């Protein structure tokens, strides 16, 4: 097997990061002392869930995982809280002071003085590894931290270690949850800089979450709790296939080939069902047809955005439960000629499908019922630049008065690196529109 | 207090429903680039749908359908009607029409070119029907409105944009009998005021120098055309389940021939109304397409029909 | 970033300074010995922020308490919480600065101002991590005004860094102690321009107009006005002093306030307005906290448009109620929100209320609409520089006419740059 | 449609269906760190001046 590094990097990053480990544990019957009384090659081995986790003499499963934030009080929850056993202390780093939602803070300024600190204990993990595969990196586009601190990350991540594969796990900023004003300056500067050093990106709308929160859990006002343990279950299904035995997805360099042709324009849309209450008493249970037909469905998306006024480049469909591959093809039969999947003329119009059969994991006394089956759609479609649009038009905004562009030039920044990332952004929009018609 | 912006300022109808809401002391217009709206009245060109939906506390409605302009476009209308089986490539009511880039009579259109010699090229209808006394060709205009839910709303009152020269079937170059569009003409009100004879005038001739009505040997395959097309496009621009809601009002475009059969030749994205009609319609779309959606403190016919099979 | 050291100067500074500690000592259980004597833990978790812990479990506010005579700082002593206060931070000449900026800022206050930049050193020195400082002074006398913004500076050389932070009292001849005061302002307002992040301005126009119209007190002591304030300054620190949601700092407050550098004069508000029974519906808070007749500088924001928005509410309450009314002010009133800064107002709850009340909203807006409040004092400066009149009382002290017309001009020129944004 | 490469194991299975054929290096991001951290110390150095005068 291959090993795979996991980076969380600001609040954002790392508050998911134990949404997904607690996730992942409870998954591969993993408990919070770190011991798996289901393994039965003691002090190592090379199963699947190795990618993922290293083990000790003594018995001990430990997250192949470094938490990066700026600031100490988030990563303490970590250090004290329920999987404190879990994590050594090293994979842990905090700073003093962060990056005050400021991408330059983050990237030049606090940024300068921890970057070898951290690039040191990866150092620490990649070395422990028989063959690293590369990184899965979790960060919001909105923080400072998440914004400027991952994107020089992601510059030095490229030279110490150019053979590796990177994926990022990226929270795109919504109004309806916690947004600073320049976030959308952070996201375009993180998204420019990080874009060459970026193999394939998921990006999570943090808008698109807290409706379906909203919607399908019945929950008034969700809470950051509630989005990740949703998010989280997302990401799961999406690096399922590098924990468990199959033959789709089993490793970092499939995702490129499956879902990325095109190399910028790798920024694949996540679409999840069912998503159902815990509190809901009586649930008829959905099928096949009904959860596949369910991810052509807008309101279930990582990003809200219309997949029918764009064309598909790449579409996989993730199963997690009972489904078999009779009633797949049934199921997409049905839904090719109902609904509108245009794809590219230079692609294949079709699904790689990937099934396990163990049905999705709770988290006890979580939001979200136990389902018979379940399905993460990974497709590459150009309607996600619809939410490049959005984050360009409130950057234009705001830039055309130089509206708190002083904040990051009193950090070192240049001007001209705000309509140089804007330009990139420019291109980036063209690109998916040339594709896509 | 609801909110509106208006974006596109040449568009006849929406300067009247624009006019029309100010003046119910319920509505504030706000400027252009201002985000926070109830109602979007749209551009024509580049309208920007990926900004809609995303404002937390508002409820969003548009009057335009993204994906409409696929019907609306002469070379994708051709296109549309060749590959949906719903509307076959031996599609009855539609003028044999071909696509090549830059009886045997055609038409050349997208400046018109009719001969056998010379985008897209249709089959030219050398046999129209012609309204005596005159001779004369016209044209059935017929304005639909299809709310949020997808209702299909077709306006009771039509129009026949009529020529005023005898048609010819030897002299094609000469334009003014051939092609019958209200630019183009300005004996420009000769038989009828500004060359439009409405719906009843028109019920009444067919009585007597047809003993028919407008309902059975026109209007039928009128309803049949509208609903043909716009179902046909449901699935690719329904706005049911979406994060912000479309209507749009449209214009078909009809000529009938000598044996009373009805032929679409154009749908239109952004029809002006008829000059008479303007306080009528514009009410309408108001009263179906907005104040549904956003409710205040029938001169439509609703095509629908579930016929078993 | 947790430590702030606060700094309090003058005879207002230390008046609205001391309400300040009363009121805050009191939602954090520490009573006037420095004791804490609470019942939640969360009384206590940032406490830090404010307060220092002495031997014995004390709690001694990190607090500096300034002035160029001897009366208010003996009355402070004297009055109810001045046992708290630790004993070498009171700093004092004997002389006075007689309402005079001269006297604060190049004479009288230059002789002091080294030891008390000794204390602000030594309460600095013992911090694990200083975010900035808060200064409580007025503009219109002669310590807070002169005195207060030479600490500033002061402050600015040696921790360029740290954020600055004023409560700066804005005079009116409504509520006045001599004829200089709109001198005394605008030589400080220039200072305030360069060496500050963020300024709460407190107008005494506004403070007496609630205290007379919208509160039915007929004669208004300074007192009086000095709850509205003390009131004010607890909400503005809420963030600050208990948990949590968005890790609460000076800076990020500035990052996200303050699009242009100059542009940091904040129009500070509070609902509801005491001197109840009723507790307020979240969509009277909301009504209220956003209302001219609330707030706390004398501008109407309808005259202006808000850059940015910050409102606190404080209580038990539905939240899901709370962004409702919040996004219905922002769609309902969307004119007086900047197009070209989306999203510009920033809500957070917390749950403790303030005492006396259920619930209560603390609103902090960076208008255009402050330009009146500027354009105010300099119409009272130029009726009396027009004519060099009062002049001699600082030409005494070494000043120049030279210096009080660049003040005019980088006053006006305040109010060009908040114009070009109210109609942009 | 043609449901090719399938693979299946005891935890799963997966296949393809088909309805239809058709970096700057360490010594450049330490530089321009370092040409932000001049302008930081310029513009530092230009405060500690004017407050000087
Ligand atoms: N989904 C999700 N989003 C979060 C979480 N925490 C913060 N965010 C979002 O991330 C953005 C703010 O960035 P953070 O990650 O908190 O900031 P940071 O990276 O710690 O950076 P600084 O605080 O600026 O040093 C906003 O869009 C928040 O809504 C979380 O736990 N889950
Ligand atoms: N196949 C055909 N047979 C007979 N007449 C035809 C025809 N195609 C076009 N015409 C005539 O040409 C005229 C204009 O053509 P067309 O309707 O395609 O352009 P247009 O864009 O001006 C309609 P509008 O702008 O009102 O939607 C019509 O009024 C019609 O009478
Ligand atoms: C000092 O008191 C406050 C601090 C803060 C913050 O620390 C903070 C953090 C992140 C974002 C923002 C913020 C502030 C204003 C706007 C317009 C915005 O979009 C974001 N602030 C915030 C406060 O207000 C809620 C504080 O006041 C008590
Ligand atoms: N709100 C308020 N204003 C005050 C108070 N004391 C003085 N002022 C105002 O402050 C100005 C006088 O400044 P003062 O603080 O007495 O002078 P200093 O002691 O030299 O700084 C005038 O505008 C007064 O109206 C007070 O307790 N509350
Ligand atoms: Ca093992
Ligand atoms: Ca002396
Ligand atoms: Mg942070
Ligand atoms: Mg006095």
């Amino acid at each position: 097997m291959r090993e795979c590094i996991s980076i969380h990097v600001g609040q954002a990053g790392v508050q998911i990061g134990n949404a997904c480990w607690e996730l992942y544990c409870l998954e591969h019957g993993i408990q919070p002392d770190g011991q798996m009384p289901s393994d039965k090659t003691i002090g190592g081995g090379d199963d699947s869930f190795n990618t993922f986790f290293s083990e000790t003499g003594a018995g001990k499963h430990v997250p192949r995982a470094v938490f990066v934030d700026l600031e100490p009080t988030v990563i303490d929850e970590v250090r004290t809280g329920t999987y404190r056993q879990l994590f050594h202390p090293e994979q842990l780093i905090t700073g003093k002071e962060d990056a005050a939602n400021n991408y330059a803070r983050g990237h030049y300024t606090i940024g300068k003085e921890i970057i070898d600190l951290v690039l040191d204990r990866i150092r620490k993990l990649a070395d422990q590894c028989t063959g690293l595969q590369g990184f899965l990196v979790f960060h919001s586009f909105g923080g400072g931290t998440g914004s400027g601190f991952t994107s020089l990350l992601m510059e030095r991540l490229s030279v110490d270690y150019g053979k590796k594969s990177k994926l990022e796990f990226s929270i795109y900023p919504a109004p309806q949850v916690s947004t600073a004003v320049v976030e959308p300056y952070n996201s375009i500067l993180t998204t420019h800089t990080t874009l060459e050093h970026s193999d394939c990106a998921f990006m999570v709308d943090n808008e698109a979450i807290y409706d379906i929160c909203r919607r399908n859990l019945d929950i008034e006002r969700p809470t950051y709790t509630n989005l990740n343990r949703l998010i989280s279950q997302i990401v799961s299904s999406i690096t399922a296939s590098l924990r468990f035995d199959g033959a789709l997805n089993v490793d970092l360099t499939e995702f490129q080939t499956n879902l990325v042709p095109y190399p910028r324009i790798h920024f694949p849309l996540a679409t999840y069902a069912p998503v159902i209450s815990a509190e809901k008493a009586y649930h008829e249970q959905l099928s096949v047809a009904e959860i596949t037909n369910a991810c052509f469905e807008p309101a279930n998306q990582m990003v809200k955005c219309d997949p029918r006024h764009g064309k598909y480049m790449a579409c996989c469909l993730l199963y997690r439960g009972d489904v078999v591959p009779k009633d797949v093809n049934a199921a997409i039969a049905t839904i090719k000629t109902k609904r509108s999947i245009q794809f590219v003329d230079w692609c294949p119009t079709g699904f790689k499908v990937g099934i396990n059969y163990q049905p999705p994991t709770v988290v006890p006394g979580g939001d979200l019922a136990k389902v018979q089956r379940a399905v993460c759609m990974l497709s590459n479609t150009t309607a996600i630049a619809e939410a490049w649009a959005r984050l360009d038009h409130k950057f234009d905004l705001m830039y055309a008065k130089r509206a708190f562009v002083h904040w990051y030039v009193g950090e070192g920044m240049e001007e001209g690196e705000f309509s140089e990332a804007r330009e990139d952004m420019a291109a980036l929009e063209k690109d998916y529109e040339e594709v896509g018609v | 207090m609801y909110t509106f912006v208006v974006r596109d300022e040449n568009s006849s109808v929406y300067a009247e429903v624009s006019r029309l809401l100010l003046a119910t002391g319920q509505w504030k217009r706000l400027r252009k680039d201002n985000p926070r709206f109830n109602l979007m009245l749209g551009e024509r060109n580049r309208l920007p749908f990926g900004r809609l939906g995303h404002e937390p506390g508002l409820v969003q409605l548009v009057n335009y359908y993204r994906g409409a302009d696929k019907l609306c476009r002469k070379a994708s209308l051709v296109k549309l009607i060749k590959t949906s089986p719903e509307l076959s490539e031996s599609c009855t009511w539609f003028p044999e029409s071909y696509v090549i880039y830059p009886g045997n009579v055609w038409i050349a259109k997208s400046g018109i070119l009719i001969s056998s010699e010379a985008h897209v090229i249709q089959k030219y209808l050398e046999k129209p029907l012609l309204l005596e006394p005159g001779h004369r060709k016209f044209d059935i205009r017929s304005w639909v409105l299809v709310d949020h839910l997808y209702n299909i709303y077709l306006y009771r009152e039509g129009v026949l944009r009529t020529s005023s020269e005898p048609y010819n079937s030897a002299n094609f170059q000469d334009k003014t009998c051939h092609l019958t569009n209200h630019c183009i003409q300005k004996n420009y009100g000769r038989y009828e005021e500004g060359n439009e004879m409405f719906f009843e005038e028109f019920n009444q001739y067919l009585m007597d120098a047809l003993n028919t009505t407008l309902e059975n040997s026109i209007l039928l395959q009128i309803k049949h055309i509208i609903r043909s097309c716009l179902m046909c496009i449901e699935p690719a621009i329904s706005t049911k389940h979406l994060h912000y809601q479309s209507f749009q009002l449209f214009g078909f475009d009809f000529m009938v021939d000598e044996e009373l059969k009805v032929w679409l030749i154009e749908v239109n994205g952004a029809p002006a109304c008829a000059q008479k009609l303007y306080a009528e319609l514009c009410q309408g779309i108001v009263d179906v397409a907005i104040s549904s959606v956003f409710p205040l403190a029938s001169i439509f016919i609703k095509l629908h029909h579930h016929h078993h099979h | 970033m947790r430590e702030i050291v606060h700094i309090q100067a003058g005879q207002c500074g230390n008046q609205i300074g001391a309400k300040f500690w009363e009121v805050i000592s009191d939602e954090h259980g520490i009573d006037p010995t420095g004791s804490y004597h609470g019942d939640s833990d969360l009384q206590l978790e940032r406490i830090n922020v404010y307060y220092n812990e002495a031997t014995g479990n004390k709690y001694v506010p990190r607090a500096i308490l300034v002035d160029l005579e001897p009366g208010t700082m003996d009355s402070v002593r004297s009055g109810p919480f001045g046992q708290i206060f630790r004993p070498d931070n009171f700093v004092f000449g004997q002389s006075g600065a007689g309402n005079n900026w001269a006297k604060g800022h190049y004479t009288e206050g230059a002789e002091l101002v080294d030891s008390v930049l000794d204390v602000v050193r030594k309460e600095s020195e013992s911090c694990d991590c200083l975010q900035g400082f808060q200064l409580t002074h007025s503009l219109g006398g002669g310590t807070g005004s002169g005195m207060g913004t030479l600490l500033i500076s002061k402050i600015r050389e040696e921790y360029p860094d740290r954020i600055m932070n004023t409560f700066s009292v804005m005079p009116s001849p409504k509520v006045s102690d001599t004829v200089v005061e709109p001198y005394n302002a605008t030589l400080s307002v220039h200072q305030l321009v360069e060496n500050t992040d963020e300024t709460y301005c407190i107008d005494n126009e506004a403070l007496y107009d609630i205290c007379f119209r919208t509160l039915k007190l007929t004669t208004p002591t300074y007192g009086d006005l000095n709850h509205l304030v003390s009131a004010t300054m607890s909400g503005v620190t809420t963030c600050l002093r208990f948990p949590g949601q968005l890790n609460a700092d000076l800076r990020k407050l500035a990052v996200n306030m303050v699009p242009f550098p100059r542009l940091h004069f904040f129009m500070p508000g509070f609902a509801p307005l005491t001197s109840q029974y009723r507790a307020l519906t979240v969509p009277e808070l909301t009504q209220q906290m956003f209302d001219s007749k609330n707030m706390m500088a004398a501008c109407d924001p309808r005259h202006g448009r808000y850059l940015t928005v910050a409102a606190i509410f404080r209580g038990r309450m539905s939240m899901k109620e709370v962004d409702e009314q919040m996004l219905n002010v922002q769609n309902k009133n969307s004119s007086y929100f900047v197009e070209w800064i989306p999203n510009n107002v920033k809500t957070a709850v917390c749950d403790i209320p303030p005492r006396g009340l259920k619930m209560s909203a603390t609103f902090i807006g960076n208008s255009t609409a402050i330009q009146e409040l500027f354009k105010r004092i300099s119409e009272q400066f130029t009726a009396m520089f027009r004519r060099k009149a009062f002049l001699h009382w600082y030409t005494g002290e070494g000043m120049d006419e030279m210096e009080f017309t660049e003040a005019e001009s980088n006053m006006n020129d305040l109010v060009s740059e908040y114009q070009q944004y109210q109609d942009a | 449609m043609e449901v090719i490469e399938l693979n299946k194991c005891t935890s799963g299975q997966s296949f393809e269906v088909i309805l239809k054929p058709p970096d700057p290096s360490l010594e450049e991001i330490q530089k321009k760190l370092e040409a932000a951290e001049e302008r930081r110390k310029y513009q530092e150095a230009e405060l500690l001046k004017h407050l000087a005068e």
